[PDB]
């Protein structure tokens, strides 16, 4: 997250880091079972934590548990990105309390306008390198489709929503894939990709989750 | 090397002498290797 504020202490209880070794993506927890991140984010073996602020210290609330099942949207496009979407079910349900919580899906498609909060532990520089310790937030807009269209010419599919600001400074970053974009306490887009960070007319474009809630919940009841 | 437009964080090798990068997640360049020795060959 470039452009952010550090998120307050167990602010952001949804929020979970894929780990293989070392942090390589974010995710949401959807219920005590289910982690939805992006598909590009997609490796054979992962280690969900939750729980956690500062992903280099042992802090004591933090939960770690290994993903059992892993599946990628079956229209996904590694090319397009297009349905850049996963879910994640973890070997054992998670223990919900107030550093571990679950986000709600989407009741519908959240308009252009609305306010959202994004969170990772993503690069904080447009230029250069610097690795968070403690969880990044951005508040930040939906932009209006034909600004997203026009930033990403023929690049923008109708599963994709753009976030953030036109003029640039505040964006989600590498390290950031698979968080959340949550407005008004459901979640409403998956980080996924962007040309750069926080460039002029370049905005982050996030997954648009509010297409798949069928899917997701169609695939939790068969798995 | 090329971390391309996705946003994950993964540790890829690219020829300078062989070193590391962030690769984004997607679209991959040539230079990018999953492994030292693999990219020094
Ligand atoms: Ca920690």
């Amino acid at each position: 997250i470039v452009g952010g504020y550090t998120c307050q202490e167990n602010s952001v209880p949804y929020q979970v880091s894929l780990n293989s070794g070392y942090h390589f993506c974010g995710g949401s927890l959807i219920n005590d079972q289910w982690v939805v991140s992006a598909a590009h984010c997609y490796k054979s073996r992962i280690q969900v934590r939750l729980g956690e602020h500062n992903i280099n210290v042992l802090e004591g609330n933090e939960q770690f548990v290994n993903a059992a099942k892993i599946i990628k949207h079956p229209n996904f496009d590694r090319k397009t990105l297009n349905n850049d979407i996963m879910l994640i079910k973890l070997s054992s349900p998670v223990k919900l309390n107030a550093h571990v919580a679950t986000v709600a899906l989407p009741s519908s498609c959240a308009p252009a306008g609305t306010q959202c909060l994004i969170s990772g532990w993503g690069n904080t520089l447009s230029s250069g390198v610097n690795e968070p310790d403690l969880l990044q937030c951005l508040d930040a807009p939906l932009l209006p489709q034909a600004d997203c269209e026009a930033s990403y010419p023929g690049k923008i599919t109708d599963n994709m929503v753009c976030v953030g600001f036109l003029e640039g400074g505040k964006d989600s970053c590498q390290g950031d894939s698979g968080g959340p974009v949550v407005c008004n306490g459901e979640l409403q887009g998956i980080v996924s990709w962007g040309y750069g960070c926080a460039l002029p007319d370049n905005p982050g474009v996030y997954t648009k989750v509010c297409n798949y809630v069928d899917w997701i919940q169609d695939t939790i009841a068969a798995n | 090397p090329y971390t391309g437009p996705c946003k994950a964080r993964i540790i890829r090798y690219f020829y300078n002498l062989c070193q590391t990068f962030v690769y984004g997640g997607c679209r991959a360049k040539r230079n990018n290797f999953k492994s030292a020795e693999d990219c020094m060959r």
